[PDB]
């Protein structure tokens, strides 16, 4: 169909188009012509790492398109995704030229890990753009940092930035069987769950540092959080370690 | 139409960001300027006369009409969306002959009927002999 | 001037394929759409008024313009020729000053002249003292 | 405001080459025209009204606003500058109603003045019984 | 010069520009503005491998170019080149991105083989275009399958898909000494000449293999059509075999 | 800000936009409408090789900006670089596809040599462009022959070509102790000062071989230029040798 423009009438928006304005609307520059992308985050979208990947899959035979946009939302979540096949090679292509990631990102969520990847790239299964650097694509490139959002076009009438990685291994990704893991470091990881906030994740972090629960071997240790544990959305808002390589956090 | 917001959640400020930027000294000599981080500006809009919660359900109402343009464009795309929309905005108003009076006709004779029916006070007025 | 198909042959039809495609359900989503083969819709035009053997000496002729155009821009081309015709269109009609009544001004005074000879008749009709 | 030359020197001669050239025979065909050295014309301006040392300045000083505009665009830029400068010239004019005898429409009824008060004389100059 | 304007004036098409049209003449969308491929095929061409390909040839000092079209015509002879020098290097450049090949045809007639492709890239000697899918092009691109047409620009006024690939080998590519031959099988082949339409070519391959006439060693058997045996435009519309590795098909 | 356009007003160039036009401004076409590439050399700056490379500087962390333009003014003196780093990589990238060298060039100073090239693209000090075949770049690209300029934008009212190319060695390339040396052979060289002309140059080289001063060995020979020895814009315009490889020509 024909794209819908947004426009400002008896204070409030409503779609139209170039077509059906009136001789009273005017639009003396192209200053007043603008292209907006919004953050699926500001629909109440779930925002961790489980929820967010089962959002995306992998499809053959369409080719990859991109549109510009102006003007972006600041994010609270981002993604960043490094995944190989069991075979070693890419699932993901390089960022075509020019494209950087998505500049304000609160928390980037970096994901690496292996998966089956059926698929020459991967789209937005509700139909919903992969948001860059002034850039909305239809297929998410590797180790680029995105925000899922939209694209609104518009007729106008005539606050310090810190960002965070927080880094991920997964294994079947792309599958029905997914397993993630928070990593602390290259040998200490919690098994990862929807529940766990981007500040419950830090905060985790920042425990098992401090109280010495980190890997002291070569060897690979793995935490659990038992469900006991627990503490809306973004903008509206005593534990024992013991080792059973699993473990509990209580 | 209406923008009816239909989403489970809306979030009714928009923090946003742009590069919509009086440079200070030499601060436009890329070899000089700013780093690919640095050029963009903040900004904060409520949700005065609901245009936030709009604007959300707009974006989510364009994706498909979004979608099939860029699906039947080739990415060698040699023109821009919001150009041709000014583009078509100006033939709809000036594409053909505009008839004076007429309704798709965006011309007002307001001073022009009060300066003829005005000055007719300079030939029935002078009448005299 | 006129279109004179000068070639050997013509086909008389042309059964032509587009993407000018109300979408069933969610095969506006990339990830469930057609494949690239499937995006095209068919068509079949007959040779009324000779349009399509006018349309085949048309596209010949063209050539040599568009080629000597393609020699002088430069692969990073960044405007269409078609919008750009759309600009031109409106720069012919509206990049002036338009003169009324005037061969190069597309402005129809015709409602107008009888709207103030029409309402003459409020002015002379009521002389009466 | 004017432009005024504050370079060390100007070279107040424009030896200029483009490509903006009738065709001799079969020279439009890419395969037997001229290589891509050879598609050039040359031409000589003299700074007559002083437009060379002018336009040295004029792109001297516009690389400023050039370049700011360069760090805002992604190299994915989808519009050409001219073009946008040729639509936003139309809708200045033409992008609202167009007020008769206002100063910002472009809409001269001199004509049409004087084919009204010339055509006085058909009813006040036919006014017997 | 500049690039014509197709207008439909007093039912006939006339070929104008939009700085010559008058106040009566009305463009109030872009949708009105069109452009369209048309193919060779429809002028009276010959379409045979042999005849197609003595229309192109290699040069070098010119830069591609590319332009877009919006619609296109079924094709009944399309072709996709594979042909490489004797060194082994590749004669065309690989398709850029983006680039299919033409979407509609009935018969895509592949060519590989040698030759000595003394250009960098492979022109339409008649100044004609290569069409690809929505994208026309100056230049062949490798692997790609085209159509050879032209573009017109037009102001409008205010059936199952079937596809057979033909497969051919060639020597001496570009030269005027070039040799086509039509491939049955990986080892058997028969020597092509101009006169053999489509449907010949597809019926002396089935006729070949239901009647056992394929190589049955690990040599290669090259079939001759003696001159007796023959059968307008596409539109418009008891076999000895011995052998003598040559042979021959009375 | 908004990029400022070129008008004639009362037989003079202003600077203007399309929205501070009067009525009686009349843009009937976008032939109109025009971008020129002026050359730095216009202006009066130094061409030598010394002083222009001091124009140019490293840096990382701003992408490349490229813009087109229709028309160039001829240029005396273009450069062409190919700068190494001590390891042997590349300081410059490749010209991307379809960017071709300034066409019109009397002498192209081609620079080879080495450096630390302390950042990722070349750009210029001074915010200039550098001008390649009707496009111009915020950064330099490896053996691109380039000039030195700024673009205007213009609304309009309604000599045969000689090239030669003067080769250089560098060391130091970027920093503030680089080293010329002119090349008259792959064994004779002259060190280089800035006030050295391109019109010097080619005599000193015309001179060396005459004279038979090349180098007749296997060794590198350099030649000294005495300060004794000399000889405006470029529009407005008894030797002894002996060997002390250093050297002085007197
Ligand atoms: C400091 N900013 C503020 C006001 C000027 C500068 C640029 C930015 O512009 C906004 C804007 C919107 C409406 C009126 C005036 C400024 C803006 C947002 C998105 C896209 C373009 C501009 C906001
Ligand atoms: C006057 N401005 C004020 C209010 C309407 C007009 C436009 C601007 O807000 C824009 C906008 C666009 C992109 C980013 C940020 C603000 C706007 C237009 C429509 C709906 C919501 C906001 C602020
Ligand atoms: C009303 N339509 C009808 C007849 C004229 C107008 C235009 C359309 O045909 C177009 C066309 C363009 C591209 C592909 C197929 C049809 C057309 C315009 C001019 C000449 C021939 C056909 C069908
Ligand atoms: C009528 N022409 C004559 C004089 C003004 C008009 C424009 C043209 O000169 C152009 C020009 C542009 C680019 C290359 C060469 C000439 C011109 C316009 C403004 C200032 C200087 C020259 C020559
Ligand atoms: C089903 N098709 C048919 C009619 C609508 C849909 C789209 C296609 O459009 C034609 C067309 C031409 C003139 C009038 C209406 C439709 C068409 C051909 C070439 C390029 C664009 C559109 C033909
Ligand atoms: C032979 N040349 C001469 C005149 C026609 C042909 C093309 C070139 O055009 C000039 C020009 C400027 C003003 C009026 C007429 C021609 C020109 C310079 C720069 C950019 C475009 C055109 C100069
Ligand atoms: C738009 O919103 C609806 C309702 O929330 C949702 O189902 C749909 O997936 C959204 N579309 C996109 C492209 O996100
Ligand atoms: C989910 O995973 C199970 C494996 O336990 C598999 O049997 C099933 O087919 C999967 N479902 C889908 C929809 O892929
Ligand atoms: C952790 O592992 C990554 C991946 O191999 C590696 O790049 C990084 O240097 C490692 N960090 C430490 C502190 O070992
Ligand atoms: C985890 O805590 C350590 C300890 O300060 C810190 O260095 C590290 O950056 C933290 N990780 C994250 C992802 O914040
Ligand atoms: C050594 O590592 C274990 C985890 O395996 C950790 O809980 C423990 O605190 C470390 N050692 C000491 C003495 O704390
Ligand atoms: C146009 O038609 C003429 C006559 O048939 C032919 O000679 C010429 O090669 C054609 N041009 C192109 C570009 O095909
Ligand atoms: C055609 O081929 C012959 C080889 O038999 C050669 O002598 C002749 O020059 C060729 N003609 C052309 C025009 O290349
Ligand atoms: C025929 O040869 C081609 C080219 O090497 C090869 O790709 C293909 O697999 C072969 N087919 C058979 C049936 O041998
Ligand atoms: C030739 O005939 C065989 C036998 O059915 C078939 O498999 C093959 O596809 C045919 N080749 C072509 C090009 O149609
Ligand atoms: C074996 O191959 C020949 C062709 O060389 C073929 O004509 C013949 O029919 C095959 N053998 C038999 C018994 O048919
Ligand atoms: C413009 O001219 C001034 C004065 O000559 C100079 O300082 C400045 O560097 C120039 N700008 C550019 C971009 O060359
Ligand atoms: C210039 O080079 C000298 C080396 O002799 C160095 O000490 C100085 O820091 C350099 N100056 C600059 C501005 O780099
Ligand atoms: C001079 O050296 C260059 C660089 O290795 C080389 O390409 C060229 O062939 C040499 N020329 C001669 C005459 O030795
Ligand atoms: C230097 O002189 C020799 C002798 O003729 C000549 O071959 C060479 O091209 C000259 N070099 C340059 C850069 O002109
Ligand atoms: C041999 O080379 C020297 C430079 O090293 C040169 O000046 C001399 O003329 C050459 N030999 C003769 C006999 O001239």
């Amino acid at each position: 169909r024909s794209i819908p423009l947004g426009v400002i009438h008896n204070s409030a928006l409503q779609v139209s188009d170039v077509d059906k304005l009136v001789c009273r609307d005017k639009l003396s520059s192209t200053n007043q012509l603008r292209s907006v992308g919004l953050n699926l985050e500001g629909n109440g979208v779930a925002t961790d790492v489980p929820s967010a990947t089962k959002r995306w899959g992998f499809r053959s035979g369409v080719p990859p398109k991109v549109v510009n946009y102006e003007a972006g939302e600041w994010a609270e979540n981002c993604y960043n995704l490094e995944i190989k096949k069991p075979d070693g090679s890419e699932c993901l292509p390089a960022a075509p030229d020019g494209i950087r990631g998505f500049p304000r990102c609160r928390y980037v969520h970096k994901v690496s890990g292996t998966g089956p990847c059926a698929g020459d790239f991967a789209f937005h299964k509700e139909g919903a753009f992969f948001l860059y650097d002034r850039l909305a694509s239809t297929v998410i490139y590797r180790g680029t940092t995105f925000a899922e959002g939209v694209v609104a076009f518009l007729i106008l009438p005539q606050s310090g930035y810190y960002s965070t990685t927080i880094r991920y291994q997964a294994t079947g990704f792309g599958t029905n069987e997914t397993e993630y893991l928070f990593e602390v470091d290259n040998l200490t990881y919690v098994q990862l769950e929807s529940r766990f906030t981007p500040q419950f994740l830090l905060q985790l972090n920042e425990t098992i540092y401090t109280s010495g629960k980190r890997s002291n071997t070569t060897g690979k240790l793995i935490w659990k959080v038992n469900p006991e544990i627990d503490t809306w959305a973004f903008w509206e808002t005593e534990l024992s370690f013991t080792v059973v390589x699993x473990x509990x956090x209580x | 139409e209406a923008i009816v917001n239909a989403q489970p959640k809306c979030n009714p400020n928009l923090h946003y960001w742009t590069t919509q930027d009086a440079a200070i000294g030499l601060a436009w000599i890329p070899y000089f300027g700013p780093a690919a981080e640095g050029i963009y500006i903040e900004g904060l809009m409520h949700n005065q006369d609901g245009l936030i919660c709009g604007l959300r359900q707009l974006a989510n109402e364009t994706t498909q009409a979004l979608q099939l343009f860029l699906r039947a464009t080739t990415e060698l795309r040699t023109f821009s969306i919001l150009n041709r929309k000014a583009i078509d905005f100006l033939l709809q108003r000036w594409g053909g002959t505009c008839h004076i009076l007429g309704p798709d006709c965006c011309i007002e004779p307001a001073d022009w009927t009060k300066n003829i029916t005005d000055k007719i006070d300079q030939i029935i007025h002078d009448f005299v002999d």
